């Protein structure tokens, strides 16, 4: 009677949170007044990342002059690339100093590896769907220009914004009493993760090879101690780091800066409103799940709760 | 009740002393990036301290080399500049407007005007190259 | 209007300004700048938007209608030139920043 009650109420609370999605736009998650910071593709990659730091941004949009078009998003990926590109071949140190936005692509194409948009106005619940099956954190709003017919940016859309304006708005996130747990919506099975001693490089690759934002840091019994995000590799490549490649995730970590906000834990019993809560009073990406005595079992981030409110269990 | 945390052998100041404890050596060597986030001073177009006809003369030449074209003015509008420029619509117009902050202070002010036969990019990156125009010939 | 590559003779023969002098107001010297576009507001206009994503204070900056379409600038930096426009989106206000290189 009091878990159907339960199981009631959270049915209502996200019914109530779809509705909302469903009811609002991409535009509306918009501030009335806000900053676009947009980057030339003929910016220096090294200049281009001093640019992101201190702006508190880990993305931007380019624009190529020559052409007049918007070329894609710069994100930690490309860091990726350029260190991983480095790393292979450290004899071209010169080329990677004076490396161009518009070169990532042969970056891209000498380690050869292989973008979702949305018009403001349409549905935000739409917005949501893209994002996640564009297998991003984020989506770029892009409108047409009245004037030239060309494709504008208007902003780049979190998942963090959008469930920080969903938590913002409805406070029926209370509602959602149901633990994690019995939610089927944790990601257990084939946790990628490494030791303090694995070499940053080894962890870098981790990040690519299994296509995720980190990779949590376990010791030797599986306890977790701490994690490395692709945000970190901004911090790793910055000023220049060459000594600093071969070097262990741990030692790594010390270049993290002291306002780190830190990692979130919870456990199979915490509840999606408490995690709305969190998501509501700060900047949380994802939350891993440990046990009574803090060993990883698994992590929820936020595609995962974004999933869940669209998709159901 | 609530089992969300911040774990603390995640935040810096653990995550280092467990490193010196551990004795490696790179705990002392390696100081954690500190990025001076400083306000950057915005300002509306760019200043000059020479005077207005010397201000309007140049601002003129450098859109000359640089292949624009403009309006005649009137003795009303002597200090407004009602610019065309090359760069579907293809020519961009510009208003460029010189204003007096102080006798020896002036500010010279750029507007978007519109196509002819929104995204402001295309109008800062010509900007960007009149203002470097406007600075080599100094 | 008529448009040409021909520099008004204005500001190329010191005849045109002279004669203005001479022939029998505000006109002869350029327009005093406007409040809306002083430096000091454009600042406190970003600081409101800094105070309320690091420390969340009242309200966001809504620009005067005014500023709209018009260039800003800052000093350059590491040969960095960043410019930007405040421009309307619906209505919402994007400042549109753009970092490009001196090359
Ligand atoms: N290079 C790429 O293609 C990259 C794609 N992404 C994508 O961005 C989207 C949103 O990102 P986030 O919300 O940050 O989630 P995420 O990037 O952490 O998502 C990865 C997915 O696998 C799980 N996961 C996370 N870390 C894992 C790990 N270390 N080992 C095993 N599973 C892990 C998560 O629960 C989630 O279901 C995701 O779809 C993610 O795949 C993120 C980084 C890189």
């Amino acid at each position: 009677d009091s878990q159907e009650k339960v199981s009631i109420e959270q049915q209502l609370a996200v019914e109530s949170i779809r509705k909302f999605l469903n009811s609002k736009t991409s535009y509306d998650v918009l501030p009335v007044s806000y900053r676009l910071i947009v980057l030339d593709t003929s910016l220096l990659v090294k200049k281009s990342l001093n640019v992101l730091l201190q702006n508190s941004i880990v993305s931007a949009p380019l624009w190529d002059s020559k052409t007049s078009r918007f070329a894609g998003l710069l994100t930690t990926t490309d860091f990726i690339n350029v260190i991983q590109y480095y790393f292979s071949n450290p004899d071209k140190f010169e080329l990677v100093d004076k490396l161009q936005l518009d070169g990532l692509k042969d970056i891209e194409r000498a380690l050869g590896v292989d973008t979702a948009s949305i018009h403001p106005s349409r549905p935000l619940f739409e917005a949501c769907l893209k994002m996640l099956e564009s297998r991003s954190g984020r989506i770029p709003l892009i409108d047409q220009d009245e004037e030239t017919h060309r494709e504008i940016v208007v902003s780049v859309l979190t998942q963090y914004r959008i469930l920080k304006f969903v938590a913002l708005n409805c406070r029926e996130t209370h509602f959602l009493k149901i633990p994690i747990g019995d939610l089927n919506i944790i990601t257990q099975d084939n946790m990628k993760s490494c030791q303090m001693t694995t070499p940053v490089i080894d962890v870098i690759q981790m990040l690519t090879q299994g296509r995720v934002s980190s990779v949590p840091i376990i010791d030797e019994n599986g306890y977790l101690i701490n994690v490395y995000e692709a945000y970190d590799v901004l911090g790793l490549i910055k000023g220049g780091i060459y000594n600093d490649l071969s070097l262990s995730v741990g030692e790594a970590l010390m270049r993290r800066s002291d306002d780190f906000e830190g990692v979130y834990t919870c456990t199979k019993n915490d509840k999606l409103s408490t995690i709305m809560d969190n998501i509501r009073k700060a900047r949380v990406h994802r939350f891993f799940v440990v046990d009574d005595v803090g060993r990883l079992v698994g992590v929820l981030t936020l595609s995962d709760i974004l999933k869940y409110i669209l998709l159901g269990s | 009740d609530s089992t969300v945390s911040i774990l603390p052998t995640s935040l810096p100041q653990i995550h280092r002393a467990n490193m010196l404890a551990q004795g490696s050596p790179a705990a002392s060597k390696i100081s954690p990036l500190v990025t001076k986030k400083s306000k950057t001073r915005w300002h509306f177009g760019i200043r000059s301290r020479s005077y207005p006809l010397d201000v309007m003369g140049e601002i003129y030449i450098a859109l000359k080399n640089l292949g624009a074209e403009w309006a005649k003015p009137s003795e009303e509008d002597l200090w407004t500049i009602k610019l065309r420029w090359k760069y579907i619509p293809d020519l961009m117009k510009m208003v460029i407007q010189l204003f007096q902050i102080e006798t020896n202070n002036y500010l010279v002010d750029f507007k978007f005007d519109g196509w002819e036969s929104f995204s402001a990019y295309p109008f800062l990156h010509l900007t960007t190259k009149l203002i470097m125009e406007l600075a080599v010939n100094s | 209007m008529e448009y040409t590559t021909d520099i008004p003779a204005v500001f190329t023969d010191p005849s045109v300004m002279e004669r203005y002098y001479y022939t029998l107001t505000s006109w002869l010297t350029p327009p005093q700048l406007p409040p809306q576009l002083e430096n000091v507001i454009l600042n406190k206009y970003y600081a409101t938007q800094d105070q309320f994503n690091e420390n969340n204070s009242g309200a966001l900056p809504i620009p005067n209608h005014v500023v709209l379409n018009h260039l800003v600038t800052s000093s350059i930096k590491h040969n960095t030139l960043c410019v930007a426009s405040i421009v309307r989106y619906k209505q919402k206000y994007v400042t549109q920043i753009l970092y490009t290189p001196i090359e």
